[PDB]
RNA sequence: UGCUGAAAGCAUCUAAGCACGAAACUUGCCCCGAGAUGAGUUCUCCCUGACCCUUUAAGGGUCCUGAAGGAACGUUGAAGA
RNA sequence: CGAUGUCGGCUCAUCACAUCCUGGGGCUGAAGUAGGUCCCAAGGGUAUGGCUGUUCGCCAUUUAAAGUGGUACGCGAGCUGGGUUUAGAACGUCGUGAGACAGUUCGGUCCCUAUCUGCCGUGGGCGCUGGAGAACUGAGGGGGGCUGCUCCUAGUACGAGA
RNA sequence: GGUUCUCCCCGAAAGCUAUUUAGGUAGCGCCUCGUGAAUUCAUCUCCGGGGGUAGAGCACUGUUUCGGCAAGGGGGUCAUCCCGACUUACCAACCCGAUGCAAACUGCGAAUACCGGAGAAUGUUAUCACGGGAGACACACGGCGGGUGCUAACGUCCGUCGUGAAGAGGGAAACAACCCAGACCGCCAGCUAAGGUCCCAAAGUCAUGGUUAAGUGGGAAACGAUGUGGGAAGGCCCAGACAGCCAGGAUGUUGGCUUAGAAGCAGCCAUCAUUUAAAGAAAGCGUAAUAGCUCACUGGUCGAGUCGGCCUGCGCGGAAGA
């Protein structure tokens, strides 16, 4: 079927250390998601001063250095891909003859050992689909070579025109598979989203903990572990807060420096998301001249699929070592540059959303639990298991918190169902 | 088969004549003989009807049940009557009897009559649902169950022959 | 209605029968448990 | 999808019985069709004379009579090489 | 290898059902219209074009639907030669050259009077137990077997509405 | 490519080596004919041998899993490895115990084959040498031992045997290679081998005991199943055995956590206790906790079998093609 080379032996990570233009390269975040995926390697050698080769991608003397574990294991770490209809393109893809897994595969294995929602495991195959055809459709040379080129006459049809089409059939059944699970999800929308939904996406530097923090914060807690478990994946879900209630955020995995842009093409089933969502936040510290790339990326991105007009609000990331001080509330204009007190361990304090959350919707007085003397029968109770919200502060003579909340619709149908024998309100 | 060592207890007022495997029946509801039996012998003395296997066929005890159930249907049916309650809501649902025939305007474009067959009998204190009578339980249940399989209850209205107040499971789907 | 080969007793509720020659499980309790043809 | 029902004191559409259930099957509709050698049926019409050798239900030859009908031949057809 | 003519198209088809539509059910996150999956079912039906030779593929537009396979990837003693199946010539690349290309371009001869089987029609000889004329019974066999839209039921059932 | 009359006797090979050789040829092995020799040659019994295949084993060469603490790093305060707080929550390099795995491992080791002796019996001296004459050097299947392949192929390459080639006849429907058996001729003869005895189509509608109900027999696997037959055990029990069922279940079993729901759909202290057949801060389930069973359960009128698991014979479904 998809079979691959034989893995489970120690290898290296091929990266050029000293690229001598971006520098930076604290390398955490890249060895974390490299534990989190957990590529092994029982020693780690560093190549001093290796300037990149832009003619092979690799040294002959560093690949007959890692060849004694080459020897073992078969493969070494060769980068890129983007190969297209030029023949250019094809001599592109095959510069890379080297024993190579590429870091497509080795970034995405996580994931596909782990995959726990169903698009995003339909779209991991297909790009797994997407890297082997840029070896095998714009990769035609080597057996065009060794066979002699018998059965391309007769149709026009270019070299091995069978096996491309078996492939083109594979992702047609899997993209039909995935507008179908499309149509199910658009009705599983239809029956869960009322005319709005308040989404953001966030990603970056790794380490955050998403199920962990799922189960910490919505008063729903699960046992498990600080390592990483079967629990990832980034899922629309509810999240709890001190006031507000429903809001609904994707958990996005750790984000990769620097070379994501047909990986984001491949995360597209994540970031599909991303581009519907009014409200455009993200959590980046601006101390890195690595990001500079992605940041070009993202307003390229943004210019691409427009609606960048909201300006984006901030949270500062790298915080998780100081915790110098309460926040307090200080005023200089409206846009408020401010920094963010945000912690992941205590609520304290969470005040600029919590101020915006706030903003958007207030009058939480149009509750009216009715002072009655209780009787028996009938509708009784139904009104105590309907629906509320926050937290209780105490309050004598029954102002119980129990709500209801609709629009005009039902406001006017509030005057028609029922016979408002109270007689209190005009 | 222990229902089979147990012989069905006869009154005075019923009254059985066994002419070799055919069993025949006298009640004050009707006489009736459906069953004719294959493997399984039937005699009384002691105004109980026995059942017993002929030969080591290893299924003439459970043939012996079926008849021991079967003579045991036919005595309750010649006594008095078996299936009511048969009940069929609906907007606009209608039952009324006349005759041997009985019309369901169950929401169809077309009025639909069901044929009653001989020994039965179908009553309708009020217009949602109908009670019968029949000495045949067999015969009374297929019609019972032709009347429930003119319209099929869905989940979302509970329909169905249903006791007193018993109910029917009712899907909750699509409570937006 | 399942045509698995492997039929299995899916909850408590779940019965087996043996109808015609083939086998197949009923549920009196949830109707999607119920098969055929194992 | 069911009724009644034991095997398996409950249950169960099945093992004994029984009732539904589709453009599929067999008929229904339309053509060929008794070479249907299993060569069929019905109605009508026509023939009811002699002699020899007989290797015998025997069978062959001669004279007379050769019907119902068919074929041939002409005129042909909106039938047809 | 003492010759089984190579794609596609046209004409004509036939079979399997692993079923595109129509038909009957189950389950459903099946409220109704509409869907998804699974079972039974092969009776019938199962597009016109622009592009280049195309099988494919893109697209316009239609239809209830534009099924998947087998039949020498069906069918050249049925048709075609647009392409490989040649010999003339040119471009690119290789070879100091003759020449080559699993590259391109222009052009480039497709025979058969049907013995046998098989079909489609149509007769002659005899048989059917005396010979004829004419009606039939029906053992068998074939043909047919598709489906849209609109209206009433009814803006009813359902749905808070749409 | 063809190679022309008859009868009788014997009867192959498609291998090794070499080859400007691979479809040819030479020598040898195999065939025939003719001389000569000897208990020469086969077979069986006994006797003398060498082995490293099958199998096993893990001491060696390697590979592999688990359990037994440090010479130093991963390092533990480690710029206190303190010539004493180091000596751990890893290798204690190594070593010990248990469990495996090998064509290129052997501290073991068959059956067979093979070589050489002695003995009888049988065999037209079959054995060896020389001389005349060839053919052949394109092999195929099946069983066994394997390399390769996918423990695919009517695949390919070897060792050995049988068959066909070059062997008819009988059987497996039809069939070179499978089984029985090697046709000098004739018989309107008897027995038999493989295979069979209901009709085609010869011979048992033979006998005894059992199995299956699916047309298994007469195509196919994981897996699924109260199909059915046999066996050996275990739990309950006339202190009533398994079924179904009227009725019965409360005060710390309302302490904490969207508190006039913590308690049954979200977990931790927690069942000390009461009218302990039955006390439940309830899991499997559940409609809108306030219908119901296993619920730590039964006074019960109800009465001889019941319920699981293990092995085995024959079945069923998985099972769709032009």
């Amino acid at each position: 079927m998809f079979d691959r080379y034989d893995a489970g032996e120690q290898a290296v990570l091929v990266h050029i250390y000293f690229t001598q233009d971006k520098d930076m390269e604290d390398l955490q975040e890249f060895e974390s998601l490299v534990s989190s995926a957990g590529v092994e390697a029982l020693q780690v050698i560093t190549g001093s001063r290796k300037a990149p080769h832009p003619k092979y991608f690799v040294g002959e003397g560093k690949a007959v250095e890692i060849a004694e574990a080459v020897k073992a294991t078969g493969a070494s770490v060769v980068l890129f891909d983007h190969a297209l209809s030029p023949a250019q393109e094809r001599n592109l893809e095959r510069l890379c003859e080297c024993r190579v897994i590429d870091r497509t595969g080795l970034i995405l294995d996580i994931f596909a050992q782990r995959a726990r929602t169903h698009e995003g495991k339909l779209q991991v195959e297909l790009a797994q689909l997407r890297h082997l055809a840029t070896r095998l459709v714009r990769g035609w040379t080597h057996l065009e070579r060794q066979k002699g080129g018998i059965g391309l006459r007769g149709p026009g049809e270019t070299q091995l025109e069978t096996d491309r089409r078996l492939l083109r059939n594979r992702i047609v059944q899997i993209q039909s598979r995935l507008e179908r699970v499309e149509k199910q999800r658009e009705q599983g929308r239809q029956s869960r989203i009322k005319a709005d939904v308040p989404t953001v996406s966030l990603v970056g530097y790794t380490n955050a903990g998403k199920s962990t923090l799922f189960n910490r914060i919505t008063e729903a807690r699960v046992y498990a572990a600080d390592q990483l478990f079967a629990t990832l994946d980034p899922t629309l879900r509810r999240i709890d807060v001190a006031d507000v209630g429903e809001t609904v955020l994707a958990d996005t995995v750790g984000f990769i420096r620097h070379l994501p842009h047909d990986l984001v093409a491949a995360f597209k089933a994540t970031l599909q998301e991303t581009r519907q969502a009014t409200l455009l936040l993200h959590v980046i510290d601006a101390a890195d001249v690595r990001v500079q790339e992605n940041i070009e990326a993202v307003n390229t991105v943004l210019e691409e699929i427009d609606a960048h007009e909201i300006p984006t609000l901030l949270v500062m990331n790298k915080i998780d070592m100081l915790e110098d001080f309460e926040p307090r509330i200080d005023r200089d204009e409206e846009n408020k540059p401010n920094r963010v007190w945000l912690s992941a361990q205590t609520g304290a304090g969470i005040p600029q959303l919590f101020q915006a959350l706030t903003e958007r919707l207030s009058g939480e007085v149009a509750q009216h639990t009715l002072r009655l003397p209780p009787q028996e029968g009938r509708l009784r109770s139904r009104f105590y298991q309907l629906q509320a919200i926050e937290k209780e502060w105490m309050e004598e003579d029954g102002s119980v918190s129990l709500q209801v909340r609709m629009p005009i619709v039902d406001w006017r149908r509030l005057c028609k169902q029922e016979p408002a024998l109270i007689d209190y309100l005009i | 088969s222990r229902v089979a060592k147990a012989p069905v207890v006869v009154p005075a007022g019923v009254d059985v004549k066994i002419n070799g495997q055919v069993i025949t029946i006298k009640g004050k509801n009707g006489e009736l003989t459906r069953t004719l039996n294959d493997a399984v012998e039937v005699k009384h003395a002691d105004n109980t009807l026995t059942f017993g296997p002929r030969d080591g066929y290893a299924d003439g005890w459970a043939q012996a049940g079926t008849a021991r159930a079967l003579l045991n249907s036919m005595v309750i049916g010649v006594t008095e009557g078996f299936t009511k309650k048969l009940q069929l809501v609906g907007v606009g649902y209608r039952a009324a009897v006349k005759g041997n025939v009985i019309n369901l305007s169950l929401g169809f474009s077309h009025p639909v009559d069901h044929q009653l067959p001989a020994g039965i009998t179908a009553e309708c204190p009020t217009q949602t649902e109908i009670v019968l009578k029949g000495a045949d339980k067999q015969v009374i249940g297929q019609v019972a169950a032709d009347l429930r399989a003119y319209r099929r209850p869905e989940p979302y209205k509970g329909k169905g022959v249903r006791y007193a107040d018993e109910v029917v499971r009712t899907k909750e789907a699509k409570k937006k | 209605m399942k045509v698995r080969a492997s039929v299995k007793k899916l909850c408590r509720n779940c019965k087996i029968v043996k109808r015609d020659g083939v086998i197949r499980v009923i549920c009196s309790a949830e109707p999607k448990h119920k098969q055929r043809q194992g």
